């Protein structure tokens, strides 16, 4: 309904080319009223 | 050819409505978007 909510969490790991086998629960960030449509996004990667 | 704007005059001798006024409107839009922009939501005391 026009807001933008983004969820997230940190874990440390110690691996080298998988997912973990594990349950985490993330945390609310925060939520933003943006009020726009998405319908495709993108990655911003360091050179 | 006349020119399309006119500068104004405002001397401090001048009368009321004569003299200039500062002027703002306040506008807004609606329910197309989540309202990012509210009226302060007074709070009472706590009692247990
Ligand atoms: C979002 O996309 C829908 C579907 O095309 C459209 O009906 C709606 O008007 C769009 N909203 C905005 C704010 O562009």
């Amino acid at each position: 309904d026009g807001y933008f909510k983004i969820y997230s969490k940190h874990t440390p790991i110690n691996l080298v080319r998988d997912l973990p086998q594990g349950f985490s629960a993330l945390e609310p960030l925060v939520d933003l009223p943006i009020g726009i449509n998405i319908t495709r996004f993108q990655t911003l990667l360091a050179l | 050819c006349y020119f399309p704007l006119q500068s104004y005059g405002f001397q401090p001798t001048y009368g009321v409505g004569y003299q200039p006024y500062r002027v703002v409107v306040l506008s807004f839009e609606l329910l197309h978007a989540p309202a990012t922009v509210c009226g302060p939501k007074k709070s009472t005391n706590l009692v247990k």
